[PDB]
């Protein structure tokens, strides 16, 4: 039984938990506490961003998509 | 507001950035002052201490390496390399900050 | 036909970098006395070509082959070294200190010149990519 | 404590006497 | 794991480096009439090779061992010391003194071009790396 | 072949290529001897250019499908 | 995640070369030591290690009387060459992203 | 070919 | 080969030619069916 | 609070 | 083996004796 | 026909 | 000819002897 609604659920989860994920990689390093290097905080914020590039464009085109869908005449 | 409590960390960390290098800076100018004990703050708990309570720091003397004949605490050495590294890591804040705020702003171009 | 710059001062960059190291090999072993044959060190240099195959206008630069470089022999009086000559005349190698120490800063210029090349041309390419719109 | 840890009392003043 | 050029340069320092400590230290055993177990000591020779991992093509410089000189022991007439033999001839060492100034001053001089060959081609390295981005 | 076939060939030699310039980027980051630096950073910006070239034609031939679906019948 | 399979290899390679260039250094500032002994990994068993860190001694050149072992020319170039490394890596890292990202751009 | 470049990874292995 | 120089200018005058192509026949078929929808 | 920085404050003086 | 290179084990003490024991 | 760049191309060659 | 200009012939090839 599939979910169109459940798989957008499952996406933006895997979107949100990568950022909070380097948001919190970033928050030890801050603190300073040992075990964190910069280079691993970069790439993960950077990593963060490609995923809400990934979402973004997806929202674009489904929105699209649907208005399109939406603007016809029967 | 949220826009606020998302932004805060990185900020705050900031504010303390700028004035822990107002202070390595007072520590740099003061090194030939007779009888001048070279101060710091600890960052981790200052700033565990602004996001617990909210937004007059704790001025902590740095123990000497060596006695001067001069009462002169500050060491030189210890003092340009926790500059450097003060200046690195708040190069490092406004980055993180920086981004954050142009990943809401991509977020809201349409 | 901006792609051909690519191979072009591709091959450009790897011929000068053969040069640089051949000559900093030369310049490394100025002061040896022998090889791992036993014979003394022949200082080496490379040989540059136009990289065209018959019937190609231009082209960039090949390394041909890598030759001893002709100059007598430096014959120093030592007899009591183990290496040596019937009269005690032991073979350096003909290193002109100077002229690999030029050799590596032409090298080293020329090289910096062809990656500035290979950066304005992939800026043209991107800009060609952008054309029209 | 560490030669260069922070600390929360002043160092004690130093002084170079000729003799004791 | 070194780059080409790294490497050679690198190894032309250790052996110029190894070259300075044998001079060194025969220069302050000059004056030297025993070692720790009754022998006279012995100047100390470094031998360079080129290091040629390619078939004849380039390398650096290897130095296999340290040689011990074989020359005429100094000898001199103290019939009182202990390790005086049956005519009364104390070895002292086969020690130059020019030779190892001589020594000193070539090695250092190699070891600053070398020192200079990479600090030339460090410019061309970091600029490299600006080709992709 | 067809229009798809072109279409799929060029992607096809688009993502070779940057396959083997990646494959040479980590061999070079691997430390086995022969692969120069030069070749790798060539290879980069070669790959870079490729795939420019597939997004601006993946870019036109969206606007194209998408003025054609516009036409009023 | 597929986003990390691609840039797995590129990170692992730069954090391997930050530990090893912090090993170098710990190499440089303990030169003075007595009886310190000069370590460093071996970058490609360990870079294979990871992708699917233990300590190895150099092999001392010159024979020291308090037992230091660290020899200044080779950590140097070794120093050097971690650097230039870590920058190809910084590079190469960079590019890749910078191109998943014109890819989405739009 | 016989000569490694300047920027290759040592040629010994 | 052919050059990106080529591969661009002859992708744009194709993209040109079919914009030219739709509008004319757009005007074509918005003329007719102003004529059809007429009252006689 | 401070004095003469360098040479007058970095030897030493008598008691006073 | 070579200087420089990479090995598991710690060298020996470097003692240099004045006298033969 | 090419030949080798730099020290030894541009130093007096020798007559023959 | 004009240095920097263009012309459809090749340079001669210049030689730098020691004694005529």
């Amino acid at each position: 039984t599939v979910s169109f609604a459940g798989q957008l659920h499952a996406a933006l989860d895997r979107i949100s938990d990568r950022q909070a994920a380097a948001r919190v990689q970033a928050e030890k390093f801050t603190l300073g506490e040992p075990g964190i290097a910069l280079n691993d905080v970069m790439a993960d914020m950077q990593k963060a961003s490609v995923s809400m590039q990934m979402g973004i464009q997806v929202r674009n085109k489904l929105v699209a998509a649907y208005q399109e869908v939406m603007s016809m005449q029967v | 507001d949220r826009l606020d409590a998302a932004l805060r960390f990185q900020q705050e960390a900031l504010n303390l950035r700028a004035q822990r290098q107002e202070i390595l800076a007072a520590n740099i100018a003061n090194a030939d002052t007779p009888g001048y004990q070279a101060r710091d703050i600890d960052f981790a708990s200052e700033l565990k201490k602004v996001m617990v309570r909210g937004r007059a720091v704790d001025l902590l003397y740095r123990v000497p390496d060596q006695p001067s004949l001069d009462g002169n605490t500050v060491d030189m050495d210890r003092e340009r390399t926790q500059f450097a590294d003060n200046s690195l890591k708040y190069q490092m804040g406004l980055t993180v900050l920086g981004s954050q705020l142009k990943g809401m702003m991509n977020v809201l171009q349409g | 036909a901006l792609l051909n710059i690519f191979d072009i001062a591709g091959s450009a960059l790897a011929a000068q970098s053969k040069r640089l190291n051949v000559a900093a090999s030369n310049l490394a072993n100025a002061d040896s006395v022998t090889g791992p044959d036993g014979q003394p060190y022949r200082a080496k240099q490379v040989v540059f070509q136009v990289d065209a195959a018959p019937g190609q206008a231009t082209g960039g630069v090949k390394v041909a082959s890598v030759i001893e470089s002709q100059a007598p022999e430096k014959l120093v009086y030592e007899p009591g070294n183990p290496l040596a000559d019937a009269n005690g005349y032991v073979k350096m190698p003909n290193v002109d200190v100077v002229g690999e120490m030029v050799n590596t800063m032409s090298a080293s210029r020329s090289y910096q010149a062809n990656i500035e090349v290979l950066n304005t041309v992939k800026s043209m390419m991107l800009k060609t990519l952008t054309l029209g719109q | 404590g560490v030669p260069g840890a922070l600390s929360n009392q002043p160092a004690p003043p130093n002084e170079a006497p000729i003799a004791t």
